[PDB]
């Protein structure tokens, strides 16, 4: 569904972002939750509750590690992109999924 | 403490039931009520003769004739706005006096809140923390009786004076920029509008207590002996609560001419400056500009409605 | 952080019922000394003629 979408895209470029310093090494790609809530929290706005936007997060990535994108929090409140998530989100796929926005905010209108 | 607690809740049902100002807050027609009022209000010196209310008021609703859905009159303007005032008026929310007409502190009350509900100008300007600071060192240095702290405080005073001046003779005199005096004028502007801002709690203050003396008189037994001296102890017990005796404080002060002909001289100039027009539209500066007349004539007519308190002790010791 | 706290909206909310309560007004002989001797002072500042 399109917010796990929305959430996956965040994690791909954060998942390129990496990359880009690391190669294409081991999977190393972590990144802390609180790192995250600012950037959804400007899509799924603001619930003026820390506690339940961090709830709301850790239901969307309990979603995604179903979908073997991402693993479980760690103690540090951290979690590790399964590089799977980079052939769920290569190019052909985000021109697909971009289409088809596309589409559905021509019939928002 | 909390045990007032329970008793608090029962005090703000008894304000949500019967202060007008809330009540008209909650009302469905409530935004309307208001802009018309403030409109109405903002150019008030007195209490706006009863006929210019009229007029104005059905020209204001003529303004907003447009908006139906608030079930706005389509044939007669006048007519609607004289309905209007007499609404208001049985409201509580405005008052006849010598054909005049003010506006009760209910009314100022809830535009205060409103105008400071929304994004605007704040309250506080950055001259607020400087007068804040110049006042609580006037306070200090005079609360304290020890001659050495006071005569101390006066040394340093006379010291840094002494300072300023060898440096102004010297000439390098310093000026508020720009930007900096603009502030310094809505923050006067601010705390002088404040003065006006309580002249209506004074007058239900003064009507609440004559009206129970009058009440309590029902036991006409009472020695007029005592009320010989009642005259005056009304007045007195009001000056043991704030009213009276802020009014009264506030009257002598405002008596001393010399210092209001300072102030008049000065406000004038402050006015004339170039940044006066930044500061402040055109109703603000005029507002600003004989603030004292407004001062004078306002408190006279607090006086002179205080005057049927006086006479009340004619109504109640006399039965010829 | 797990700490509620009192937003802007009702702050502004207490304060309004609050000033229906008994209180000191702002028409006090200390608020003409204070705004008289800010009327000084600015002025003083403002006048650039040494």
């Amino acid at each position: 569904n399109l917010e796990q979408s929305l959430l996956v895209a965040i994690l791909r470029q954060h998942f390129v972002a990496w990359e880009q310093e690391s190669g294409t090494g081991a999977s190393q790609a972590q990144i802390a939750i609180d790192d995250l809530l600012p950037q959804l929290q400007i899509y799924l706005g603001d619930p003026g509750s820390e506690s339940k936007e961090r709830t709301r997060l850790l239901t969307l990535l309990d979603q995604l590690k179903g979908h073997g994108l991402v693993t479980s929090p760690d103690a540090h409140e951290r979690i590790v992109i399964r590089p799977i998530i980079a052939h769920l989100a290569d190019p052909i796929n985000l021109q697909a999924l971009l289409a088809w926005l596309r589409e559905q905010i021509a019939q928002q209108t | 403490m909390e045990e007032n607690t329970r008793q608090r809740t029962e005090n703000y049902i008894s304000a949500k039931n019967q202060h007008p100002a809330w009540i008209l807050l909650a009302t469905r027609r409530a935004p309307l009520v208001l802009s018309a009022l403030k409109t109405l209000f903002e150019k008030s010196h007195d209490g706006i003769p009863l006929e210019e209310a009229i007029q104005s008021l059905s020209s204001i609703l003529i303004e907003h004739v447009s908006q139906e859905q608030y079930d706005i009159n389509q044939d007669n303007p006048f007519l609607q706005a004289s309905r209007e005032l007499r609404e208001w008026i049985k409201r509580r929310l405005i008052v006849e006096r010598d054909g005049r007409i003010f506006a009760t502190d209910a009314l100022e009350v809830a535009i205060t809140f409103v105008e400071s509900l929304d994004n605007r100008f704040m309250t506080s300007t950055a001259s607020r923390l400087s007068t804040v600071q110049r006042e609580i060192e006037n306070l200090e240095t005079r609360l304290n009786p020890n001659p050495a702290n006071r005569v101390a405080t006066l040394r340093r005073r006379i010291s840094e004076l002494e300072r300023e001046l060898q440096e102004a003779e010297a000439g390098h005199i310093e000026v508020l920029e720009t930007h900096q005096a603009v502030e310094h004028i809505r923050d006067v502007y601010n705390l002088a509008s404040s003065l006006r801002a309580d002249f209506r709690r004074v007058e239900d203050s003064w009507r609440e207590a004559d009206r129970a003396l009058r009440q309590s008189i029902i036991g006409e037994q009472y020695h007029r002996g005592d009320i010989v001296e009642r005259l005056l102890n009304d007045q007195d017990a009001l000056l043991n609560t704030p009213e009276g005796r802020v009014f009264d404080s506030f009257q002598q002060q405002l008596r001393q001419s010399s210092e209001l002909k300072a102030m008049s001289e000065r406000l004038r100039v402050i006015l004339s400056h170039p940044s006066a027009s930044d500061a402040l539209n055109r109703l603000q500066r005029h507002d600003l500009r004989w603030l004292v007349k407004r001062l004078v004539d306002e408190s006279q007519t607090v006086l002179q409605a205080r005057a049927r308190s006086e006479r009340d002790v004619r109504g109640f010791m006399k039965t010829g």
